[PDB]
């Protein structure tokens, strides 16, 4: 008491259908905007022209981020060939990174942060699309859990990790996954480094790598002591569900080159829009 | 059964969904029907007043007087605020220096030329080594704060040009990939965290990150059109997936100043047209005290 | 067991099927959410935000792209000249592709509603002049002269007056919704043409540039909606991402 | 194993069996075996008229 | 029969699926339960129990392991010397592995909460002295001198006074949860460093040992929780169990 | 799982079966209908002409 | 020295802030820890060899042959529970046949 | 249907689970949601008082006076008690000798040396041949009892060292397996049931059983740190999967005394530092009378 | 950049022709004697 | 908060030591930094002097 110096405006609204149009006539300066402020023109039809009444029942439900994202998309293709350089071992460990396929990636990168649960579907077959009576095991190996070093590895005992056993002939396996980041949300962009220290050019592959997005390894194998005679192709589809998103940003307008960064082909910088001869001719 | 655990990713929002479920865990449920909420007034009109040019803002022992102002933008319609107890995680009592840190710091000045490409700065990188703010940022592991950005640029009624001043959260930079695109190169610490001097964009059209400048206005921004105004102001709230973070390893956002309409003037008129950046952190909070670390 | 009969659809995987799959981690509790500014719930919130239109999308700009972000006006020697022209079709290849609006509606098959284009004059303060901006509904090709274009929906803008101006493109269609317009049968869904003419002239005194530029910003209005979610043609997996 | 995909007007059409369009991140696709029963789905009234 | 359609997931065996399978012995009644002391319901009950920290985990101990269970203090000739140092990361390889807490959290991917370390002085009763124990949050490597370490969270302990003392490692993180820290990107989740310094000196009179030992006990506090159940790397089926 | 037994008819496709198939476009809203003269509900209306 | 764990918490040794902690303890309940199917046995019936070219096999029930699960159970001295057994069978290479 | 038989393994606990089921037997049901109960005060603080050194406990015709005590531990927070009728199974009336058996017996003394490995004793093996208790244990098939363990060790204020005194239920011993691990050897009766003389640990670090000494404190324990106390006391309730059992074939638990911090002292000070064990069974009950059997 | 750390005002002409800087009484003592070189530099007010 | 400065050694012939406040902390931690950036300062202090010795040692320090 003996010292006197020690004593968000915007909100939501539910709009199920597009706004309507009201009538007006031959009649305050609402046509000229001060776009220098960083605001979008609040001028509508009724201001610049004479209008009729239109009872607009067009629905806005399909543009809800949920209907936009909750569509299963390809995020990975894993192959286990029998003859070659890949894995004549009968098993494969895949670091989880969903940024290897553009269609989905570009959609997510529309936002800076995203939080959601997901439905993963596992479509498996031979490289030509044929199916055979082969038993498989998919296992989720969280960060810290021991990764299988072979098709015989004890890790396939899967006493605590979650594993799925399914035949290549059964329908696609399918499961639900919760929001697992240790942060409040996954983030497609992390303008920083994961650790302290000097950031010499040798460790610049560190830039942009966010541990909170690193969900571990996904392992798969044929279930047998002996090698399987079949080459295997596994396509993993992901369907986002129960999603929330923050901070929209410009959409990628240059082809993707790498999973972990926004590097672009500097010699061939594509223009966002097609070109024409003259500004006065279509 | 039907009664379950509360473990769905969308359980803490004022937007409900109708679902169907038979497993004990909520995230197994379907996506459901989408409610139809909307807040188009935080991007299209996050301006001040939801004689505007005339002004004067004071914070700390510093005061700015702006008159050819274009009003003020409140990023995403939210004011900076100390971190609330529900969101907080770290248990130690944070230090809230107030006046010694929440004030106006005026960084180096750049010169606008008829051929300038554009510049950018990172936050809080720009102040990590300035005044009391910087010192606190070094002695503490955790930091959290908001910002007031004031960009200044004068010119006669005979000059012309337009700067787009924008804030881009998590401004991750990319390289031109060896040009051919076969080299997986990366930006050096000096480019990702240029310090208080800021850096120059090499390819403004794609913001040195494979994204269209043409769409940057989807971010809190303001224009400095010489014939209308000579300064821009943007209040920025803290944005991150965590309540507090390192002021050293993570830059919450970058500030970009790009000449979208090039500077021009008849020869004989003043050719030295500077651009100055003054920023003030707001509601600065620090925690996790230890010895000073510069990086 | 209970009498059941499998029906067609059995065993299929529909990418857009919204069902219930078993959870892999029972009893798991996600890190609680915290407040983050800037949450969006519907894409439309974004489409209402003005982004820059590349009206100056010339073949000669491609190597100096920054120049596409604005087109010029200069002292005319002839009256009523045409300054620039472009289609209002938002989902069509052209100037609109550079806007967040155009990119987003390319993720939907159809759209409906009014659009708005705001023009900002970035010339010197001493420059004055009036421009005629018109929107010509479907049917007529590019108006040959200002006197023809003037017969359509238009606005007459003055710089000295206000630095920015907003042209509204009223939803004037036969159908309730338009599919993306392109050459061929789908030209049926064209929205129309926007033309910018010199009402008077770009006047400037001694001491100021005789050429200045205008930035065009575009976005959708409140009555705008889209339907039939599809994949965008604007992104490609030209090669493998490593 | 087969894949049927609906490519609405404007969506990129597959140019090959390897085409990226089969990523089907937004278009609706159905995956079914020639041995499974016939695939079956419901379609809404999609005309713009 | 009733119209049904098989959905993806059909026929699969998810090890963590919590369903209902048919009973093999109908009408069977298990031997009734009796009271047995020591029932536990949640692993956390165990994590709150102090177990011994192998702070003295040297390569030279491996053949005489009992020596790892305690480290020494002795009459110093120099002021402010460093007695011992170690990381507070509980799920990390090191001293913590010897504690029931560390072993258990290795069965979970992430954790959160405060930890406590209790030091017990087992020297003679005639020995006295004060030690400075500090916890340095992330960022700084091992403090070079006591004057640097002193800037962090610390406690100043005196033997003569009490035989045991408890240092609390407050949960001071950016994220609500930490994943197990290890070299590399995951060093991001490091908890920090604990250092033990000589505040004054180990003083003893004629007749008593000039070297004694300290036992470090560690456990979690009430706000400690773990999530994302996984398999431990700390056990192996090196060969076949017969 | 719940005890069930497949009965004859399983897997068959009856062209006149009036069942429920999954929707390909979730949240889709068809262009609203407008008034059009000449709507007919039953073929008999025509046979009387 | 008593055999008790320190009842000293944050508020005692340092100055703290109020934190509304909603972290859930449901996943560390012994039920969620154990109710995860694990391998307890591998039985083989080969056709050519020393094992069982007899076509049948008798296995004495002992679940202690695999560490992952065993170590978890041996965390406790006594345990009482019901169980769900799942039988995954195939040829030694993972192939399946109408047997 | 839905109404069933009460045959689930978790039907007699004050902790309910929500389940789903369609078979007549309860054990077929799912695991269900886990309630969130906790009792962290039976392991972390199973001490006496939930002038403590000063004391005196009397039972039978024996009395102990402890003053450099470190309080008293009640194992798992439970007091010994005669077996209740609900848990009982054997129908004959048990004999409850009281005073002649529930009293303090003081077994052989061991000598603590600077290089001592550590010792252990088995219960009730240690008393099977002592006084009236032993006799009853021999004449009866079934036995049940609790225990009071008092370990004593004096030393001057110039000596130092620390003994960890712990109780380990079902203390099953293992062999070093021929060293190489290819020999499936087993401990002889003399090692598993050493009698009243107890035995010596050969590999204390792993408690001669492949488990870390470092974690033994997860068991009812107490420390004897020479500079603080010179005795430890632990009350132990009966622990078994059965109400009564043979005192001959089954040892309910073992008592371990291990020098975690080795004994040390300056030469000239008393070098003979003994350790003495005094134990008192509590609530001893016997049943199934017949002739005496020694094993 | 150094001076900016003290009490300041940022003035614009086009805006207003005049501007007022306030020199807050920031002293240790309740009163200052006239400052001059030497011991009395103790009562200096500061620099503009 | 508590800052722990250098340690001195007490010898049978020691004369005695002294420190000045706030001189001692002008260059330590955040306190020092604030002292440097500001013209004016005001504060109170908690002084804790420590010295252990066996029950067989003797001597007396006057802390003032
Ligand atoms: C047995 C089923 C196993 C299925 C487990 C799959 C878990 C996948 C969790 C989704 C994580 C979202 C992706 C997060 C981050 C991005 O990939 C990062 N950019 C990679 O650095
Ligand atoms: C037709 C289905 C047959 C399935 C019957 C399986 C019954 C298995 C009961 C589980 C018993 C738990 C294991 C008990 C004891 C340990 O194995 C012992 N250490 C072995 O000596
Ligand atoms: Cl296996
Ligand atoms: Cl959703
Ligand atoms: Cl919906
Ligand atoms: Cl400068
Ligand atoms: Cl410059
Ligand atoms: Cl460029
Ligand atoms: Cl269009
Ligand atoms: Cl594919
Ligand atoms: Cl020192
Ligand atoms: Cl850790
Ligand atoms: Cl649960
Ligand atoms: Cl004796
Ligand atoms: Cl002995
Ligand atoms: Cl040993
Ligand atoms: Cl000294
Ligand atoms: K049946
Ligand atoms: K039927
Ligand atoms: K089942």
């Amino acid at each position: 008491d003996p010292i006197a110096d020690m004593i968000s405006l915007t909100a939501l609204q539910v709009l199920p259908t597009a706004a309507n149009t009201e009538a007006s006539s031959h009649r305050v300066v609402p046509a000229l905007q001060a776009a220098e402020t960083g605001a979008s023109s609040n001028a509508s039809d009724k201001n610049l022209i004479e209008t009729r009444c239109v009872l607009n029942h067009h629905s806005t439900q399909e543009t809800a981020i949920g209907n936009f994202f909750s569509r299963a998309g390809l995020v990975s293709i894993i192959t286990m060939p029998t003859t070659g350089t890949q894995n004549t071992d009968g098993y494969v460990n895949w670091d989880i990174d969903l940024m290897g396929y553009a269609q989905l990636r570009r959609k997510c990168e529309l936002f800076t942060y995203m939080r959601f649960d997901a439905e993963f579907t596992f479509v498996v077959a031979k490289p030509n699309g044929e199916l055979v009576p082969q038993l498989l095991q998919y296992m989720y190996v969280p960060p810290g859990a021991p990764k299988p070093t072979s098709r015989d590895s004890f890790a396939w005992q899967t006493a605590t990790n979650p594993s799925v056993f399914v035949k290549m002939t059964d329908p696609p396996a399918q499961v639900s996954v919760p929001f697992m980041s240790p942060a409040s949300a996954y983030q497609w962009f992390y303008d920083g480094y994961p650790t302290f220290g000097e950031h010499l050019q040798a460790n610049d592959l560190d830039y942009g790598q966010c541990p909170n997005n690193m969900m571990g390894t996904f392992s798969i194998r044929t279930v047998g002591i002996e090698k399987s005679p079949h080459s295997i192709t596994l396509r993993v589809y992901m369907r986002i569900k129960h999603v929330r998103a923050w901070i929209p940003r410009p959409l990628r307008n240059q082809p993707y080159l790498f999973k972990t960064n926004p590097n672009y082909k500097g010699n061939d910088i594509k223009c966002t829009s097609t070109s024409r001869d003259k500004i006065t001719t279509l | 059964g039907s009664h379950e655990n509360s473990n769905s990713a969308s359980e803490g929002s004022t937007i409900n969904y109708t679902t169907i479920n038979y497993y004990k865990d909520a995230y197994a449920a379907s996506a459901g029907r989408q409610d139809m909420s909307q807040d188009p007034k935080k991007f299209t009109d996050p301006v001040m007043d939801v004689s505007d040019r005339v002004a004067q803002l004071t914070i700390g022992n510093s005061t700015i007087t702006t008159q050819e102002a274009a009003n003020i933008v409140i990023a995403y319609g939210e004011w900076p605020e100390y971190c609330p107890d529900t969101d907080a995680t770290a248990v130690d009592k944070p230090t809230r220096p107030d006046v010694s840190v929440n004030r106006f710091f005026t960084l180096d000045t750049k010169s606008w030329a008829k051929d300038s490409k554009g510049w950018y700065w990172k936050f809080p990188d720009v102040l990590t080594e300035v005044g009391v703010f910087g010192q606190n940022a070094q002695f503490h592991y955790l930091y959290r704060s908001g910002f007031c950005v004031h960009v200044q640029c004068n010119a006669s009624k005979f000059h012309q040009g337009a700067l787009l001043v924008a804030v881009l959260p998590e401004y991750v930079l990319g390289t031109i990939a060896g040009g051919t695109g076969n080299e997986n190169s990366h930006p050096p610490y000096a480019t990702t965290q240029p310090g208080q001097v800021g850096a120059v964009l090499t390819h403004p059209y794609v913001l040195d990150a494979g994204i269209p400048l043409s769409q940057l206005t989807v971010c809190p921004h303001q224009w400095i059109n010489l014939r209308t105004n000579n300064c821009a102001t943007i209040i920025v709230p803290y944005m991150n997936t965590v309540p507090f973070d390192s002021a050293l390893n993570h830059c919450n956002f970058g500030l970009l100043v790009i000449p979208v309409v090039p500077l021009d003037f008849n020869t004989g008129a003043t050719s030295e047209i500077p651009i100055t950046v003054t920023i003030a952190p707001m509601c600065a909070e620090f925690a996790g005290l230890r010895q000073a670390v510069k990086q | 067991g209970i009498p059941t009969e499998l029906k067609p659809g059995t065993n299929q995987f529909l990418t857009t099927d919204d069902g219930v799959s078993a959870p892999i981690l029972p009893g798991f509790h996600p890190t609680p959410p915290i407040h983050i500014p800037g949450e969006v719930h519907n894409l439309l919130e974004i489409c209402r935000v003005e982004t820059i239109l590349e009206v100056n999308n010339l073949k000669t700009n491609e190597t100096t792209p920054m120049q596409r972000l604005c087109f010029p006006v200069s002292v005319q020697s002839k009256t009523g000249e045409l300054c620039a022209a472009f289609r209002a079709d938002p989902g069509r290849d052209g100037p609109w592709q550079s806007t967040i609006l155009g990119q987003l509606c390319r993720y939907y098959t159809q759209w409906s509603g009014s659009l708005e284009v705001t023009f900002m004059f970035a010339g010197s303060f001493m420059a004055t002049g009036k421009m005629l901006i018109a929107y010509t509904p479907p049917g007529g090709n590019v108006p040959a002269d200002r006197i023809t274009a003037m017969l359509g929906t238009h606005v007459i803008w003055d710089f000295g007056l206000q630095s920015s101006v907003t042209l509204v493109v009223p939803w004037i269609s036969n159908t309730h919704y338009r599919a993306h317009a392109r050459a061929g049968y789908f030209d049926y869904y064209t929205t129309g043409i926007i033309t910018i003419w010199y009402q008077t002239n770009y006047v400037v005194p001694i001491g100021a540039p005789t050429t200045a530029y205008i930035v065009a910003l575009a976005a959708a209005q409140d009555n705008f909606t889209m339907k039939l979610c599809k994949d965008t043609e604007d992104i490609e997996q030209t090669a493998n991402i490593q």
